[PDB]
C-alpha cells in the first residue's frame, strides 16, 4: 500500500531551426489520471490555429482560430478569421471576421480592432542591467468595432437586452466584467495580476445591413498586467510577424472525460528560439500566464509526474546551461526526464513559475 | 532431474538433497524479494535508482 | 458523442 | 405498512396505509393515481383541469377536497408529457435530454420517448410541477 | 384508429411483453438502451407512426408496471383493462369464538 | 499518513417529492487552518412554513461556538417568502452572544437577485447550465437595542465615522468581512459593491435607545457564485410541506478535524429535465471556500458516498461510477471515486452528476 | 520525493524581558517559483536606539542579492519612532543598485495606523485576538538626486505621465507591484487605496537636481494583515535595550533552497496574563504569501522546533504536544508538529502556540 499517487504522463518534443531562424516543431501529449475541474463533464475541445503570411510589405498576416468543442453534450463551435498587423511597434490593428455556434444557435460576427499596449516605464537601467527581465508591466488598450448582423431571435433579444441595461443601469461599465468573466475567469483574472478597466462604449446602433439589422458595437476596454501578464509584458514577440515567412500551424485539443485528461498538441509557429546576446540563443522562457492559471486546477490531486523533453537541435548547434540538466544526449537531441526536471514538471503543473532555460549556440 | 532433490533412499543423500532444496528456496526468496520490490518500484512510476540517485524513464531508456 | 460511449456503459468498477 | 416490516430506507411517500392496500385498486400504485388528462381554456383566462383516474371511469378536477387528498399523502397526478395540452415543447425537451445518454441503435427510440412527470401542491401556487429545475405552475405557465 | 396506446418510460421495465403482442406487420413497441440493462436501461417505447391501435399490447394485461396507458379517445387515460373497487380494508375477529379479539 | 475518513449518505424521497436524508460524517487527523484553536462549533438550523398561502417560511439557525476557549453563540430567526420570481422578501430577529457580551438583534431586509442575460439559446442548448452570472441586490434594515455601553460605544463609533470620512462605503469592506473572508470573496467570483448607507438613526423604543440601520449592497457573481446562479434552488418554499433540520457542527482541535453533519431538507434531488431526477449539482461556493484551506496537508482519503434512492428508482450516467450496489443503496468508495472527493476537498470543482429516475 | 529539512531555535530570556535568539535553517529540494534562476538574498536588519527620550531607534537593513547573475543591493537606514499610539514617525536615507546603475534616495515618511473599532467587547472575551481589520495610512516625502540619465529620464516620464494620464493614481499599482506582488496583495487581504500626490518638485541640493516626491497612501487589511492587527507589536521599542540585529538569506538554485535566518530582537515572548508568557502568535501574512509558493511541489517534511526557556520556566499546554524536555530544552519534531509544519508551508495559519510560566 501507498499513498494517493494518481499517477501523470506527458512527453514534449522541440525541433528548432538554425541561422537566424526561430521557427519551431513543439509536439506535446499528456495523460493525467485526474478528475478535470470542470463542472460539466465530459469535456472535448478541437483548437486548430492556422496562420499565413498576407503581405511584409507592412506586416498583415491571416490568422484563423477554429475551436470546437463537446461539453456535456453540448456541441461548442468558434471560429476567428482575423487580419492582424503592427501598424506602430507600441500599436496593433486586425481586421477580423467569425462565428460562434452553440447546439443549434449560431451567430457571425466581424471585427475591426486596435489594441495598443503600454509599458509604464522604459528605463535604460533595467534593460542593460536585467539580461532576461521577465516581469514588465503595462497596460493593453483594446478599441474593438465588432458588427454581429441580428437574423435570430435571441440575437436580437440579447441586442435590447444590452441595450436596455445600457440605458437604465449605470453601473453597466463595471458590472459587465461578472458577466465577461463566465465562473473561475474573474478568479484567474486575478492570479495573473490581471486588472479590467471598466469598459467604455463609445455606442451600441443598428442599421440596415447586406441582408438584414446588425448590431454595431463600438466598445473600448484596457487590461493592465503587474508582470505575469505575457499579453502585456511579452507583447512585442508574442505576435511574430516579420519572422514569419511561411505557413505557421498549432493543432491542440484534450479530452475531459471525468476520469482524467488526454491532451494532444502540435506546432509550427516561429519565435521558439529567441538570442540570448553573443551568438546565444535560448528556448523562449515560459509565459507565466499558463503557468499560474493551470495552478488554479493542478493543486487538487497529488500526482507523481512521468514527464519526458526531447528538444531537437539544428546542425552544429550545441546546448549550454540548462537547468535542470538534460538527462542524456543522443548526438545531437537532449533529454529531459526525472530528477529535478520532473520536480519542475510538477511545480509548474502545480502553478509554479520557476525558470527553466535552455540556451543553445555553436 | 536438476539434480536438487534425488530418488535416494538413504539418509546422507536425502541430507544433500534437503540441503539443495533448502538453499534453492531461500535463493527463491531472495529473488523474489527483490523482484516483488522491482514489481512494487514500477506500479509506483518512481524508478529511480536508491543508491546512486539518478531516475529510469520508462519511455527511453 | 465520445460522451455517449461513456454514457452507455455498465460498471466497469467491480471488485 | 409498519416500519419495521419494510425495507429500512422506506418513506411515508412508499409506505402504504390501509394494510391491505395492493389488492384495493391496482397493486402497481400505492396511492391512487391520477392523470392531467385535458387543460383547456374557455371564456376567462383560468384554465381547466380535468384528474381521470388511472382506472379511468371518471373525470374530476383538482379540487379542495382532493388537493387535501393529495397534501394528506393519498393520491398522486401526472401529466403524461406527450399531453397535447402542453406549452412547453416536451418533444424537443424530451429528445434533447436523452441525446446525452442514449444511443440511437433502433434510430427511434429517442423520438418515442413518453415518460410521467409528477405534479405536487404548494399552497401559494396551485398545482405546480418541478420540470428541469424550474417551478412550473398548471395555472398559466405549463398549462 | 382512435384509443393510442404508448408507453410511459418510467414506469416500464422494459420486459417486452407488450412487444410480444404487438403484430410483427408492424412494429410499434421497440427498445431503447442507453446503457446496461440491469438497472432497467433497457426501456421500451410504441412508434406513435407505426402502431395502428390494436389493443394487443393493452389488452393482453401483462404490463406489470402500468407503463401501457392506452389513452381514451377523448381524455381518458387508464392503466389496466380492469381495476379492483378499491375497497375498505379491516381484520375481522370475533369477540370469545374462533378470536377473541385483545 | 493524514488519512480522511468520511461517510456521506444520501436517502431520497419518491414521486413529486424532492426531500432527502443528508448524514456526513468526517474524520480528518491534519490541523485546521484557523488562526484561533481549538474551534468547536455546533450549527442547527431548521424550517417550517409559516403561511404557504404567500410563502412565508420560518427559518431559525443557531451558532453554538467555542474558538480559543470563547463561547460564541449566534441565534437567528427569520421569516423568508419570495416575493417574486426575482425578489425575496425577509423579517426576522436574533441574538448574538460572546463570552459575558450579548447584543440581540432584530431586522428586515429583501434582497434581488438580477441576472445579466435571460437568453434562451443557452436554455435550449445547455442542458445543465451551471455558470449564471448576476447580482444580488440585498436592502437590509436593521434594528439593534443599544443596552451595553459597548453598544452605545459601537453605535457612536459608527455614527462618527460614517459622519467623518467619506470612503466608509468601501473601507466597511476591510471589516465586514474579516480575514481570509475578503480573499474567498474574489475567490469565488463575488464582489461586494460599496454599500448605501440609507441612514443611521436611534430611537428610545420599548426599554431603551435602538440602532436602527438602513443600508444595502449589491454582490455580484461570475457564475461559480451560489447565491445568485441558483437563487431558485438554494431557497425551495414551494416544494417545502414539513419541518426540515440540518445539525452540523465540527469538534476541532491542533491535531484533527472532526466533523458530523445531519440533514432533512427538499432540493436534495432536483429534475434533472424531462421527468430525469438528479442530485443537486454541487454547490461550488462551498468547494472554492473549502479550496484555501484543504490544499495545505496531502491526505489519503477513503470517502465512503452510500446514495440510498427510493423504491423503483434506477440511476443513470454515474460518473465516477458507483462502486458497489444492494439494489438501491448505491456505494461510491475508492477507485475513480476516492480520487473525485480528493479533488474536491482540495477546491475542485468537477463533475459528479447522478442522474436517477424510475 | 522532495525532501525538505529544516531546524528551529529559539531561545528565550526571563523576567520582565521578552527576548529571544532566533536562529533557523531549512533546506528544501523542490525548484523555487522565481521566473529568474538563480536568485540569492542576503538580509541583515541591525536596530540600535537613539535615545528613550522620543522613541527614535537606528535600524539598517542590507538586501544583497543576485538573480540571473545580476547583483542588487538596498541598504536603508532610517529613525523610526512611534510619537503617538496610533502614529509613527521615520526619517531615513537609502540606496538602490542594480549592475552598474544605483540611485541613493532620501525620505521623511510618517505613517498612523487606525483600527476600524476598539470596542471593550472583544477586547475582554477573545484572549488572544488575531484578526483587527483596520487602514494603515502611509505619508512619505522622498527625495532622490538625480545625478545620472537614467535617474532624470524616469523623473521626467514620472511627471509627464503624472501631469498627462488621469488614471495613474490607481495604474501605480499595477506598475508597484512586481509580478505576483499583486496577487499577494489579494491572498493576504491588503487593498492599497489609490496614492495621492501632493507635488512633483524638485531643486538643486548639494551637488544637482533632486526628485523631491510628496506621496501618500493607505493599505488596509480584514485581518491577515500583521501590519495593521499587530500595530503595537511589530515595534517594540520600549523593551530594546540593547542592538538588535538579525541575519537571514537563502541560497536558491534552479532545484532547491537553502535558508538560513539569525536573530537576536525583543517580542519573541507575549505575556498571556497571570505570570504565564507565550511565543508570538504566527504573523499570517508570511504563511499565507508562501502558501502562494510552497504547494507547487509535494514534500516530506523533516523539521526540527526547539526551544530554550530560561531557568525555571516551563511549558505548559504545547499543542502540538513536543516530544522531549531535557530540562528547558524542549525539543518538536515528526508526528503532528512536522504535519503542522507542512500546514504552515503550504499556507496555514493554524495555531501553535507554546505557553510556558516560571
Ligand atoms: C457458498 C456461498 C456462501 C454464502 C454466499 C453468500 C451470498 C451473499 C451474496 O452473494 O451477496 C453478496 C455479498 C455481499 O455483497 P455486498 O455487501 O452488496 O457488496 C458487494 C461487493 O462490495 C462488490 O459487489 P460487485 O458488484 O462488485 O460484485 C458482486 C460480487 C460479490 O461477491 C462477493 O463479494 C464474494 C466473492 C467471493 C469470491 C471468492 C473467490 C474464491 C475464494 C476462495 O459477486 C460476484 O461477482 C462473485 C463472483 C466472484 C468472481 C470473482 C473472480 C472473477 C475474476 C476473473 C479473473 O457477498 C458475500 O458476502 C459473499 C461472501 C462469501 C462468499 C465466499 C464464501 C466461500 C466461498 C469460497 C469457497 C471456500
Ligand atoms: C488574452 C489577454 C488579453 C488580450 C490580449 C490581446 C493580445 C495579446 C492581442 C489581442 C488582440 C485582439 N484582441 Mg484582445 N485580449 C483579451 C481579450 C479580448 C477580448 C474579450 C471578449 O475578452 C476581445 C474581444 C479582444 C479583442 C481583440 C481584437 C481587438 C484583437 C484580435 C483578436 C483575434 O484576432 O482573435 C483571434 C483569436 C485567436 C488567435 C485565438 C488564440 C488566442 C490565444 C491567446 C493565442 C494562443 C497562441 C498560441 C499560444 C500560439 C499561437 C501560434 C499559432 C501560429 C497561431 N480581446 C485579453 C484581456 N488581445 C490581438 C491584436 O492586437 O489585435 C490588434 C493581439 O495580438
Ligand atoms: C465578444 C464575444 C463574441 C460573442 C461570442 C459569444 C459566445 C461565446 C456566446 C455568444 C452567445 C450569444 N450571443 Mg454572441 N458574441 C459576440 C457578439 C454578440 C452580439 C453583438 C451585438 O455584438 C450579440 C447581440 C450577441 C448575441 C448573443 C447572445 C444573445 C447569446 C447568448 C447570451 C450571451 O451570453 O451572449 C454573450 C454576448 C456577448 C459576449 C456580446 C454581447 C454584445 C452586446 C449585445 C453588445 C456589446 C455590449 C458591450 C459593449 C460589450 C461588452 C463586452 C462583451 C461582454 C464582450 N453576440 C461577440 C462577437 N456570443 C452564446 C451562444 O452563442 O450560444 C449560447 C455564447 O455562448
Ligand atoms: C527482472 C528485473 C526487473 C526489474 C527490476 C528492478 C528492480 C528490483 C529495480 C529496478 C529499478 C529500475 N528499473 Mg528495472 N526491472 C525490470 C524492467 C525494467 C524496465 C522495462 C521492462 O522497461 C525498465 C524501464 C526499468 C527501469 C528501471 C529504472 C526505473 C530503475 C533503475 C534503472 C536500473 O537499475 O538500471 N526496469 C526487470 C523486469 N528494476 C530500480 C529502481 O527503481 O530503483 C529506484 C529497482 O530497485
Ligand atoms: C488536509 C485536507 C482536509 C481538509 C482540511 C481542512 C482544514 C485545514 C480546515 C478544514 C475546515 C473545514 N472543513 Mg475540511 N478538509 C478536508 C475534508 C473535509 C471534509 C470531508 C472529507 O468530508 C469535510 C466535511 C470538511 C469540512 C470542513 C468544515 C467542517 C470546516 C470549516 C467550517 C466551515 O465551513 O465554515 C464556514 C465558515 C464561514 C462561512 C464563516 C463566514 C465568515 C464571514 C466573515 C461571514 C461571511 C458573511 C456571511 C456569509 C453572511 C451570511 C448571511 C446569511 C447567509 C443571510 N473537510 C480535507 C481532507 N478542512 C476548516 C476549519 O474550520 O476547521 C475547524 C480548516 O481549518
Ligand atoms: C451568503 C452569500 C451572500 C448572501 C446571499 C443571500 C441569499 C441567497 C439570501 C440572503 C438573504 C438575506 N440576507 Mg444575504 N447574503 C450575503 C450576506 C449577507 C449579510 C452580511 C453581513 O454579509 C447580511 C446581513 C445579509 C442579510 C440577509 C437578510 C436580509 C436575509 C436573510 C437573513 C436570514 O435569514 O438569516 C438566517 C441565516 C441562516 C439561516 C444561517 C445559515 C446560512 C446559510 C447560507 C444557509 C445554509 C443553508 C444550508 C446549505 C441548507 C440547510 C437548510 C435547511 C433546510 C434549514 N446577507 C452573502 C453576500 N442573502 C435571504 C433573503 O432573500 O432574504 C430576503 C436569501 O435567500
Ligand atoms: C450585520 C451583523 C449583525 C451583528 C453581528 C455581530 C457579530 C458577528 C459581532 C457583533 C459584535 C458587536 N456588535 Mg453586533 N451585529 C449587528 C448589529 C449591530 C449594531 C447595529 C446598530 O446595528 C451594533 C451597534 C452592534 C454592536 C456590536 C459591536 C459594538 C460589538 C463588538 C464590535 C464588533 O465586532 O462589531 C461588529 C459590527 C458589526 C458586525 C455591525 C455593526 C453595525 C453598525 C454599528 C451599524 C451598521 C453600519 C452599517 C450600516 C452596516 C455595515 C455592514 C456591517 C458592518 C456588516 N451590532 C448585525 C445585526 N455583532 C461582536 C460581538 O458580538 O461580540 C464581539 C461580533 O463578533
Ligand atoms: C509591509 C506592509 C505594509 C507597510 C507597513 C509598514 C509598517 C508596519 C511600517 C511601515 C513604515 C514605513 N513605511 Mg510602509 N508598508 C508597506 C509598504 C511601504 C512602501 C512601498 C513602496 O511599498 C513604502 C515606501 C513604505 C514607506 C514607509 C516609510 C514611511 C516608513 C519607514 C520604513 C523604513 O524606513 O524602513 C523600515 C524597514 C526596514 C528597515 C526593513 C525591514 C522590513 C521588514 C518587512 C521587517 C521585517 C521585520 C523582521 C521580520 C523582524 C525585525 C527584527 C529586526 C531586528 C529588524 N511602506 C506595506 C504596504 N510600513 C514604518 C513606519 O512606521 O515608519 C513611520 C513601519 O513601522
Ligand atoms: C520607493 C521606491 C524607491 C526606489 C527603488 C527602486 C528600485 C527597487 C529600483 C529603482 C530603479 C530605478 N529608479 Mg528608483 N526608487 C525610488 C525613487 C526613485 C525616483 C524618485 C523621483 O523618487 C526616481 C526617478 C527613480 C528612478 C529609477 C528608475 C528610473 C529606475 C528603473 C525604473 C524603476 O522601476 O524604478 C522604480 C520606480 C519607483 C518604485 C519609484 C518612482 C518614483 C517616481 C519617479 C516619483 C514617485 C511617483 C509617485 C509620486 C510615487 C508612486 C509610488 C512609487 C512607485 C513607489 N527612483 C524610491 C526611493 N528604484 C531600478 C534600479 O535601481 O535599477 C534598475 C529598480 O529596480
Ligand atoms: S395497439 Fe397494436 S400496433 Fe399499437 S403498440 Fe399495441 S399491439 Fe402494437
Amino acid at each position: 500500500g501507498s499513498n494517493d499517487v494518481t499517477t501523470a504522463h506527458s512527453d514534449y518534443e522541440i525541433v528548432l531551426e538554425g541561422g537566424s531562424s526561430s521557427w519551431g516543431k513543439v509536439k506535446a501529449r499528456a495523460k493525467v489520471n485526474a478528475p478535470p475541474a470542470s463542472p460539466l463533464l465530459p469535456a472535448d475541445c478541437d483548437v486548430k490555429l492556422n496562420v499565413k503570411p498576407l503581405d511584409p510589405a507592412k506586416g498583415f498576416v491571416r490568422i484563423s482560430a477554429v475551436f470546437e468543442s463537446i461539453v456535456d453534450s453540448t456541441k461548442n463551435k468558434l471560429t476567428i478569421e482575423a487580419d492582424i498587423a503592427n501598424e506602430t511597434k507600441e500599436r496593433r490593428i486586425s481586421v477580423g471576421e467569425g462565428m460562434v455556434s452553440v447546439g443549434d444557435f449560431s451567430h457571425t460576427f466581424s471585427f475591426e480592432g486596435s489594441v495598443v499596449n503600454l509599458f509604464y516605464y522604459r528605463s535604460d537601467a533595467v534593460r542593460r542591467n536585467v539580461p532576461n527581465p521577465i516581469y514588465m508591466q503595462g497596460r493593453q488598450f483594446h478599441d474593438i468595432l465588432m458588427k454581429v448582423p441580428l437574423d435570430n431571435n435571441d440575437l436580437i433579444d440579447t441586442w435590447e437586452g444590452t441595450v436596455k441595461a445600457i440605458g437604465s443601469t449605470g453601473a453597466f461599465n463595471d458590472w459587465i466584467r461578472d458577466f465577461w468573466f463566465i465562473g473561475p475567469a474573474f478568479t484567474a483574472l486575478n492570479e495573473g495580476g490581471q486588472r479590467i478597466s471598466r469598459i467604455e462604449v463609445n455606442g451600441l446602433n443598428t442599421e440596415s445591413g447586406p441582408k438584414g439589422p446588425v448590431g454595431v458595437s463600438r466598445w473600448r476596454f484596457s487590461h493592465g498586467g503587474s508582470g505575469m501578464v505575457d499579453s502585456i509584458s511579452r507583447w512585442a514577440e508574442l505576435f511574430p510577424s516579420d519572422k514569419l515567412n511561411r505557413p505557421a500551424q498549432v493543432e491542440a485539443g484534450f479530452r475531459s472525460d471525468s476520469q482524467g485528461i488526454e491532451v494532444k498538441v502540435d506546432g509550427e509557429f516561429p519565435g521558439v528560439s529567441v538570442d540570448a546576446g553573443g551568438g546565444l540563443r535560448r528556448i523562449l522562457n515560459h509565459p507565466l500566464i499558463p503557468l499560474v492559471h493551470h495552478g488554479m486546477v493542478g493543486k487538487f490531486n497529488n500526482f507523481n509526474v512521468d514527464a519526458q523533453l526531447k528538444v531537437v537541435l539544428p546542425k552544429g548547434y550545441k546546448i549550454r546551461y540548462a537547468a535542470p540538466q538534460y538527462r542524456s544526449q543522443n548526438l545531437e537531441e537532449y533529454r529531459w526526464s526525472g530528477g529535478a526536471y520532473a520536480r519542475w514538471v510538477e511545480h509548474v503543473c502545480k502553478g509554479g513559475v520557476g525558470q527553466f532555460e535552455i540556451l543553445y549556440a555553436q | 532431474s536438476l539434480g536438487i532433490d534425488t530418488y535416494s533412499t538413504k539418509t546422507a543423500d536425502l541430507e544433500a538433497a534437503g540441503a539443495r532444496l533448502l538453499g534453492w528456496a531461500a535463493f527463491h526468496f531472495l529473488v523474489g524479494s527483490v523482484l516483488i520490490f522491482g514489481g512494487w518500484r514500477h506500479w509506483t512510476h518512481n524508478l529511480t535508482n536508491p543508491f546512486t540517485g539518478r531516475c529510469g524513464n520508462f519511455r527511453d531508456f | 458523442r465520445r460522451f455517449l460511449f461513456q454514457r452507455t456503459e455498465t460498471r466497469s468498477t467491480k471488485w | 405498512m409498519q416500519p419495521q416490516l419494510s425495507r429500512p430506507q422506506t418513506a411515508s411517500n412508499q409506505v402504504r396505509k390501509a394494510v391491505s392496500g395492493p389488492w384495493s385498486g391496482n397493486a402497481v400504485h400505492k396511492a391512487e393515481k391520477y392523470f392531467i388528462t385535458s387543460a383547456k381554456r374557455d371564456r376567462d383566462g383560468k384554465l381547466q383541469i380535468e384528474l381521470v383516474p388511472a382506472s379511468g371511469r371518471r373525470k374530476l378536477s383538482p379540487t379542495p377536497e382532493m388537493i387535501r387528498r393529495l397534501i394528506d399523502g393519498e393520491i398522486e397526478i401526472y401529466i403524461l408529457t406527450t399531453q397535447p395540452d402542453i406549452a412547453i415543447d416536451m418533444n424537443k425537451e424530451i429528445i434533447d435530454m436523452e441525446n446525452r445518454y442514449v444511443i440511437d441503435f433502433d434510430k427511434r427510440g429517442v423520438k418515442w420517448t413518453m415518460r410521467e412527470i409528477p405534479v405536487f401542491y404548494h399552497e401559494g401556487k396551485g398545482l405546480c410541477v418541478e420540470l428541469h429545475n424550474k417551478i412550473y405552475t398548471l395555472d398559466q405557465f405549463f398549462k | 384508429a382512435k384509443k393510442h396506446y404508448f408507453i410511459i418510460e418510467n414506469l416500464c421495465v422494459g420486459c417486452g411483453l407488450c412487444l410480444d403482442k404487438c403484430p410483427p406487420k408492424v412494429n410499434a413497441i421497440g427498445y431503447k438502451f442507453y446503457g446496461d440493462v440491469q438497472e432497467g436501461g433497457f426501456r421500451c417505447y410504441i412508434d406513435q407512426a407505426a402502431c395502428i391501435s390494436c389493443s394487443a399490447c393493452f389488452s393482453g394485461d401483462e404490463c406489470p408496471s402500468g407503463a401501457l396507458i392506452e389513452v381514451l379517445p377523448d381524455g381518458e387515460v387508464l392503466d389496466f383493462s380492469y381495476t379492483p373497487p378499491e375497497r375498505l380494508d379491516f381484520d375481522l375477529r370475533f369477540l370469545h369464538r374462533f378470536h377473541r379479539e385483545a
